[PDB]
């Protein structure tokens, strides 16, 4: 049974997090091609 | 700019008005024509996606604030004068504009409902119970045309946000404590808050038809011997633990605040 | 401080400085005066220091104006922290971005600066000055810092004066004295004391300064700051205040958008004044609105590109004056170019001889002696004797041990290679000039095209009186007006001048260089063996002189030369061929590299062809010509813009220092840009009048790498198709950037519009709007001065200054008219989206704007019967203003994609920029971490955006992403049409 007036709001923030470092070493990685 | 407008020669207002103008006015019309079209398009397809009855998220309005009634003209403060009918006359307009759909004749069709009990519904009917008038005692226009005021004694009325679907728990309650060293009387008028359970859940605009949701009237009291001063009330919701009211960013979330300010 | 020696005289100048007047100091003297006196070098004077320039690049361009913004961002945090409770934090974390965003932009800039500097300076000190200094009787080339005092140099037409010296022995010198008296003329320099005044005698020179003409041998006086201009606090190195077109584009684009910017935030100021809101707000609204509406960062991609530029012409060895001077060279239309040391080797082998009426091929043959012809009779020992005595080109000293096709000759490559056939066929050319007194030598010049010499006859039958002549063919034969045939001398008749046409014809029409000789006696009776020869007096017998023959030398095109020549003419530059040379010499070697192709034919050759005179042919039969220099004199303006206009390949023969200015200033009235390939002294007028000058390193003398605004450090031709493509990709590196950049700027003022017009909640808000600035036009931006060239950048026309301008009408149209509307249609779908999801459909947002905003309404109704508390509803306007942004980010990347090319496609175009790719995936992280990062809500009003919120946006990025597609294949598609007319930017 779901409940409104509450969101997973802190495993959005999470993930959210987690892609934002994951684009940040993939833009990293792609400058520093060897 | 010399010659910025000349007609004669084959350049004519800088492009060609006769072919090079026409043409680039009808290139933006067809591309505007079509950039409308594609996000009148797309807004159709979400609001299609959408429901008519209930929003989609209600995460961001979790809890009811308190707001009274009326609005006065500077940021809740009530100002009038007792000898003065056209200072108070906008607080008497709105209050019986307002409490129209309450009286009795209004709310004959609305069905009578068993107090103290969560009013839950699951079929497409969905009845709404009547909030009599005659519990808001004093504060009504039934008695006196003015709800109060002309008399030092204004009636102001505080009632809690709707929210589709919430169901608080325990038994909600107002109650109006004047910060003005109790010098007058406030009387919240329903007994105490006593905002019934009855009345809840909201269902929406559209499945609710013909919803009155609860009232709590307020009578700040004047007295004769002090003419004027300012009166600073706050009214929470006390009873209830749903009911968030110790929010501090939101000073209006689950408690409201006004002052009355009469004169003469 | 007025101290000399002008007015010593020559007597004490071996004693006061213990060297010989004609020998010179030993070697053993100069190691000693330079380890005592040290170096020939002004010493460096520091300009500026580090800090000067840092400060500089972060007070510099808008960055003032950022800084501006942020210490009124510092003082509304303060006025607001000082007045009420609890304040907001925006001001403060909006101040510090702002000077963080300042500081890393001037630092960037800086480090790039830093690089293009250093490395352009690293040239400055590659190309050696060489002066010509006599030592132990022996003329040497040294560098300029090894000159002491003491020694005697040789300046001559286009070398720089080594340092202060005293002449001692000019001929025909004329030196150029416009830094110190500031007069272009040419004064004239002798031994004899003239003027009491040190800086007005005229038989010292006071360093610095050149020899237009003529030759001098002087005695160094001076050595480093000890000369004049040592003296004197004044800079050498004077810069003027030359600005390049590219960079008046520049500066003019900015003021333009700064005015508008600036409008657009004062009246946008004043409607939120209006709007009830509050001083401390609408500062920092208007602060956002100029801000985001200004170009930021467009001179960190002006000086990646220069520095890009500088790193691509140090590998190709192409020393650029100024960095800014290679648009201009891309932008150039036409090039004039040398025959002689630039589409060739300049590397000279006698080839034929002509004379008794015969061809006589000669091979050099070190070794097994000639092929088949032989010492023949005594005309062969006559034309030896010219071209000995003639000759005024030597071996370097300590040189004559090496085979002589093998060593080294301090003159002209003609005379050069006269030198070394005459020493294999004669030889001990020294010995042949102690046998022969040169009294009299007249120096050659481009002006009368030949060299006369004057010898004592030491022969049995000696009239003491020889004049030796060379030059010209054709201008030698017209005062030659006898013949030696058979070692006879006979009359010049009709047949004998025919037959030497024909020899000229066969000889020169393999693209050799020919040479004619005269020798005559000059009688007695005349001239007595005492006789006081003048320059300025007619004395010897200039005309009727006796002929001998011709002498051709071959000289290959340079091998890179037919290769740059197709692609400058298939890029449509058109290049013209100037030369002093004969045209049937000048057009083959055309014809040979490729100015002159194959089919294309000229007046003459279709008269020839059709067995027709000359007359009777129309002239417009021909798209080829070859105009001799002494016709292009009584030509007239309007009848020379005809040649240049209606021949596609033109060369210029037998032309003159001046002539080659006229063609040079011709062809820049006809509206196009020239660029001036010159080495010598005789290109230096025309190097200063050309818009791009270049002149060679090597070949090139002092004076054309003075005046040329670049040089060919290797003489390769095939480097100025290397700067042509790098210029015109500057230039569309930097249209690429203001395209993409002027794109967002609807998206940010679009809201605040459409606010005011629908009162609608606001759609996007300050923090917000600088978030969409500062995160994607910046780096993204920068980025694009990474982009590699176009497929076909070097097979587009040269673009025409007028009609095709850094940004048009069709730049501004596209940006502000179809990318920002799409964009912000993007923008606003999002934030339709967030608050339809949450309960306000988009028709109840009409008319919500005044009940929004107010404080103290706190029963705001939904669409679904709800109410919403104020500070309830802000919190989805801010996550609403958040989607904004993101969707901003979403629809900028297939902006940036398409802005990374012009008329190619993407796919063909690439993925060589990581600049690009990283880019990107530093502005979506940099969103995501905006988005989602804890304490941004509180801080700059920052809400988390559901994953389903990320995709609004997607159907407008992929909507502009076709559209340009198609259009760009519309635009290859049908070239010339009406989309390329109107749309292409
Ligand atoms: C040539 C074409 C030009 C024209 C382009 C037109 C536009 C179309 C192009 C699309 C390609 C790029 C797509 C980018 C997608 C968005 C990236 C992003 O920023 O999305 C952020 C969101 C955040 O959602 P959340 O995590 O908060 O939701 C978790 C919550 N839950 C549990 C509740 C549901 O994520 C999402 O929506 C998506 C979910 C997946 C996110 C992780 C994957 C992204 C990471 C990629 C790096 C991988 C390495 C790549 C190296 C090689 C590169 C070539
Ligand atoms: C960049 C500069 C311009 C910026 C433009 C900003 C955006 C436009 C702003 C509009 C403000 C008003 C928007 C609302 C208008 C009424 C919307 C409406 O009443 O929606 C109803 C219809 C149909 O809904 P339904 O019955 O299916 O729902 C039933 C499903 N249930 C029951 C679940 C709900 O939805 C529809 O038709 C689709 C909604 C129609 C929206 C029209 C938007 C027109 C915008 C054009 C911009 C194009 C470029 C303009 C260039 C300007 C310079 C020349
Ligand atoms: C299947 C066909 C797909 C076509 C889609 C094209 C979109 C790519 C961009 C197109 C740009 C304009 C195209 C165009 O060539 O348009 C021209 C016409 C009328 O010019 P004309 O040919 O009579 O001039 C001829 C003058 N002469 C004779 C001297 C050459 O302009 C017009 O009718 C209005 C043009 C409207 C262009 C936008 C069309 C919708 C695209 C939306 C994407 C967002
Ligand atoms: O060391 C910085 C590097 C230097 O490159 P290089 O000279 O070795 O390239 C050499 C290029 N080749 C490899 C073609 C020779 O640069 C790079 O590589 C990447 C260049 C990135 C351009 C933007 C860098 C930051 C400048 C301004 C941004 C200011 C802040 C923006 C907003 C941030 C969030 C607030
Ligand atoms: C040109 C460059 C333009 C920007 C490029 C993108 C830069 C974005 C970087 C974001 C990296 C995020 C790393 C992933 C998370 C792990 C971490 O490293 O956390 C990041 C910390 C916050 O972590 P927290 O301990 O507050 O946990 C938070 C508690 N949760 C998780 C429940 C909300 O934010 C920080 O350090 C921020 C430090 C870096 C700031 C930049
Ligand atoms: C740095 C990373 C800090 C991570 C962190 O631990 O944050 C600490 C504080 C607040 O954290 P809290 O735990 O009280 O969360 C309160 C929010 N709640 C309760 C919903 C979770 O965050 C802050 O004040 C500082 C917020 C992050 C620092 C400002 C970054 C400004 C840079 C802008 C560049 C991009 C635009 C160009
Ligand atoms: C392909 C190229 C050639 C063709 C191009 C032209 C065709 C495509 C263009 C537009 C068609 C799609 C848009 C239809 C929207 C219908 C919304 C509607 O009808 O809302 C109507 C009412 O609106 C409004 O009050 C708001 C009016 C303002 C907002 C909408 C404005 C629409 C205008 C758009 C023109 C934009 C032009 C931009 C380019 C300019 C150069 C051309 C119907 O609402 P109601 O009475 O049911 O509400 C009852 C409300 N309650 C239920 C509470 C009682
Ligand atoms: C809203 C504000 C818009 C402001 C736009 C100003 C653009 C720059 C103007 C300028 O100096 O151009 C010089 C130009 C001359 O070009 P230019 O060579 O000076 O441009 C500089 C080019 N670079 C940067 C490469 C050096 O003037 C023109 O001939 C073009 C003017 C615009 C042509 C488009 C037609 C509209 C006319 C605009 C003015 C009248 C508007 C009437 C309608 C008003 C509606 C409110
Ligand atoms: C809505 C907001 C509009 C904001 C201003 C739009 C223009 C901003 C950029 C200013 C121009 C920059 C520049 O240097 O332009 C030089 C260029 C000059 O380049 P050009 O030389 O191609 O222009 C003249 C071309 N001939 C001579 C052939 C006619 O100027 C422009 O293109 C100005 C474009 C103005 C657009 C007209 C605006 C009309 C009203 C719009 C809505 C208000
Ligand atoms: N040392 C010398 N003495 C006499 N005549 C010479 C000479 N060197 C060259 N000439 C002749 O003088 C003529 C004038 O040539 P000039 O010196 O003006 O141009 P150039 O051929 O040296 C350089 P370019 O070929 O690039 O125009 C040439 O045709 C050449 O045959
Ligand atoms: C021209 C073509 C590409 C248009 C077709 C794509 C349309 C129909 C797609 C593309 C993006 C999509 C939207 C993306 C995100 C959201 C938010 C989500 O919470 C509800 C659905 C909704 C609102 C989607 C509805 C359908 C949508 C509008
Ligand atoms: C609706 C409000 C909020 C914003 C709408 C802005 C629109 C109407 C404006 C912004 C940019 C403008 C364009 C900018 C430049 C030019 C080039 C000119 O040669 C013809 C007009 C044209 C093509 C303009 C047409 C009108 C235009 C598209
Ligand atoms: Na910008
Ligand atoms: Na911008």
């Amino acid at each position: 049974e779901d409940d409104p007036f509450f969101y997973d709001e802190h495993t959005l923030r999470k993930r959210g997090l987690l892609v934002a470092a994951v684009l940040f070493i993939t833009g990293i990685i792609i400058l520093t091609s060897g | 700019w010399k010659l910025f407008i000349y007609n004669p020669t084959t350049g004519e207002f800088l492009g060609r008005t006769a072919k090079s103008w026409g043409l680039i006015l009808l290139f933006y019309l067809v591309f505007y024509g079509f950039l409308a079209a594609l996000f009148s398009f797309t807004m159709w397809v979400m609001l299609q996606t959408l429901n008519d009855e209930v929003p989609k998220y209600r995460d961001q309005i979790p809890s009811p604030g308190l707001m009274v009634f009326p609005k006065p003209v500077t940021a809740l403060e009530y100002t009038f004068s007792r000898s003065d009918p056209t200072s108070y006359a906008g607080y008497i307009e709105d209050l019986k504009k307002f409490l129209k759909p309450y009286t009795l004749e209004e709310q004959k069709n609305l069905t009578v409902c068993p107090d103290g009990a969560l009013f839950e519904q699951k079929g497409p009917v969905y009845v709404a119970c009547q909030f009599p008038i005659s519990l808001l005692q004093a504060c009504s226009g039934m008695n006196d045309p003015d709800f109060g005021y002309s008399q030092g004694n204004p009636c102001i009325l505080v009632k809690m946000n709707r929210i589709i679907g919430l169901k608080p728990e325990g038994v909600p309650r107002i109650d109006c404590v004047s910060k003005n060293e109790d010098i007058p009387n406030v009387a919240v008028y329903p007994h105490n808050g006593m905002i019934d359970l009855k009345y809840f859940p909201y269902y929406g605009k559209k499945l609710h038809v013909g919803y009155l949701q609860p009232l709590v009237a307020v009578q700040v009291s004047f007295a004769p011997n002090n003419t004027g001063k300012e009166v600073t009330v706050e009214c929470k919701i006390d009873g209830s633990a749903n009911l968030k009211s110790q929010d501090d960013r939101d000073k209006f979330l689950g408690r409201v605040m006004f002052k009355i300010t009469a004169r003469a | 401080v007025s101290m000399d020696d002008h007015k010593l005289s020559l007597d004490e100048l071996h004693r006061k400085y213990g060297t010989d007047l004609s020998r010179g100091l030993t070697s053993a003297r100069a190691a000693e005066i330079l380890a005592r006196d040290g170096p020939n070098a002004l010493t460096p004077p520091p300009t500026t220091p580090e800090w000067i320039k840092f400060c500089r690049q972060l007070f510099g361009g808008f960055s003032m104006l950022l800084w501006i913004g942020a210490i009124l961002c510092f003082l509304a945090y303060s006025i607001q922290a000082a007045t009420e409770e609890e304040p907001q934090n925006d001001n403060l974390y909006l101040g510090v971005v702002l000077s963080a965003v300042v500081i890393i932009t001037g630092c960037f800039s800086y480090y790039q600066e830093a690089k293009s500097s250093k490395i352009m300076e690293s040239f400055k000190n590659m190309v050696p000055q060489q002066a010509l200094v006599i030592r132990n009787g022996e003329k040497m080339s040294i560098n300029a810092e090894e000159v002491v005092v003491g020694d005697l140099v040789e300046v001559k037409g286009g070398d720089r004066i080594p340092a202060d010296l005293r002449i001692i022995s000019a001929n025909g010198c004329k030196v150029d004295n416009s830094s110190l008296t500031g007069e272009s003329e040419p004064q004239t320099r002798s031994p004899d004391f003239t003027n009491e005044n040190p800086l007005e005698t005229r038989n010292i020179a006071f360093f610095s300064t050149n020899c237009v003409e003529g030759t001098a041998r002087g005695i160094v006086v001076y050595t480093g700051d000890r000369t004049v201009m040592g003296r004197i606090a004044t800079l050498a190195s004077g810069l003027e205040g030359g600005q390049t077109p590219i960079a008046a584009e520049i500066e003019h684009f900015i003021h333009i958008i700064t005015g508008v910017a600036v409008f657009l935030g004062v009246s946008f100021f004043i409607l939120s004044l209006i709007l009830e809101y509050t001083w401390l707000e609408a500062v920092i609204f208007l602060i956002g609105i100029i801000v985001a509406n200004v170009p930021e960062g467009l001179l960190a991609t002006v000086t990646v590109c220069l520095t890009l530029t500088a790193k691509r012409m140090a590998r190709k060895n192409c020393l650029v004056k100024n960095l800014e001077a290679v648009e201009t060279l891309g932008s150039t239309s036409t090039i004039c170019s040398d025959k002689t040391g630039t589409l060739t080797q300049n590397r000279m082998t006698v080839a034929h001889m002509w004379f008794d009426n015969q061809i006589h091929e000669a091979d050099t043959t070190e070794n097994q002696s000639g092929v088949s012809f032989d010492k023949t009779s005594a005309t062969w020992l006559a034309l030896s004797r010219i071209a000995g005595l003639c000759n005024r080109a030597v071996f370097q000293a300590n040189q004559e041990n090496l085979p002589i096709l093998k060593r080294a000759v301090a003159g002209d490559a003609s005379e050069s290679a006269l030198l070394k056939c005459i020493e294999l066929c004669c030889g001990s050319v020294k010995e042949m000039r102690e046998r022969y007194a040169k009294i009299v030598e007249i120096p050659f010049n481009s002006t009368n095209k030949y060299q006369l010499s004057i010898h004592k006859n030491p022969n049995t039958s000696e009239p003491q009186h020889l004049l030796v002549m060379k030059g010209a063919p054709e201008r030698i034969l017209d005062r030659c007006s006898s013949i030696l045939l058979h070692g006879k001398e006979q009359p010049l008749d009709e047949e004998l001048k025919d037959a030497f046409q024909n020899a000229y014809l066969e000889l020169g029409g393999l693209g050799e260089r020919v040479l004619g000789f005269c020798h005559l006696f000059l009688p007695d009776e005349q001239f007595p063996e005492g006789f006081q020869f003048d320059t300025d007096d007619v004395n010897f017998p200039i005309d009727n002189l006796c002929f001998v023959g011709l002498i051709s030398m071959i000289d290959p095109p340079r091998a890179a030369v037919p290769d740059a020549v197709g692609k400058c003419r298939s890029a449509g530059i058109k290049v013209i061929m100037v030369t002093g040379d004969h045209p049937i010499t000048a057009k083959a070697i055309a014809k040979g590299v490729g100015i002159i192709s194959e089919g294309n034919e000229t007046v003459e050759d279709i008269a020839a062809r059709l067995n027709i005179p000359v007359s009777q042919v129309n002239p417009r039969d021909a798209k080829a010509c070859v105009v001799h220099g002494s016709d292009l004199k009584d030509m007239t303006s309007e009848q020379l813009d005809d040649i240049l206009k209606y021949h596609t390949e033109i060369v210029f023969a037998r032309t003159s220092p001046q002539q080659k200015l006229i063609i040079v200033e011709g062809c820049q009235r006809q509206g196009a840009i020239v660029a001036v390939t010159g080495d010598g002294v005789n290109d230096s007028p025309a190097l200063k009048k050309a818009d791009i000058g270049v002149a060679m390193g090597i070949a090139g003398s002092d004076v054309s790498k003075q005046a040329a605004d670049m040089i060919l450090l290797d003489d390769n031709f095939a480097s100025i198709v290397t700067g042509v493509e790098e210029g015109r990709l500057i230039f569309d590196n930097l249209k690429k950037s203001i395209a993409y950049t002027l794109t967002s700027n609807i998206p940010e003022i679009t809201p605040f519009l459409i606010f005011i017009i629908a009162n609608i909640p606001l759609p996007l808000g300050t923090v917000t709007i600088l978030c969409i600035d500062l995160g994607t036009d910046m780096v993204p931006a920068i980025s694009l001065a990474y982009e590699q060239a176009e497929s076909d950048i070097m097979k587009r026309q040269p673009r025409n200054p007028k009609t095709d301008k850094l940004v048009n009408e069709r730049l501004i149209s596209m940006a502000y008219g179809q990318i920002g509307m799409i964009q912000a249609l993007g923008g606003f779908f999002t934030y339709f989206v967030i608050l339809a999801e949450n309960g306000f459909l988009p028709i109840h947002l009409l008319g919500l704007r005044v009940d929004w905003d107010d404080r103290w309404i706190n029963d705001v109704e939904d669409s679904y019967g709800q109410q919403w508390t104020y500070e309830q509803r802000k919190i989805v306007e801010f996550t609403c203003h958040t989607a904004f942004f993101v969707s901003i980010v979403v629809v900028q990347w297939a902006d940036l994609v398409i802005c990374k090319t012009r008329r190619n496609s993407v796919f063909q175009q690439g993925m060589k920029n990581k600049i690009l790719i990283f880019g990107l995936f530093e502005e979506t992280a940099l969103a995501a971490f905006l988005s989602y990062c804890p304490g941004m809500g509180v801080a700059l009003r920052m809400y988390p955006l559901k994953p389903t919120w990320w995709f609004c946006a997607f159907p407008y990025s992929l909507l502009i992403f076709v559209y340009d597609k198609v259009r760009k294949l519309i635009i290859r598609r049908r070239p010339g049409g009406w989309v390329e007319k109107e749309t292409y930017y």
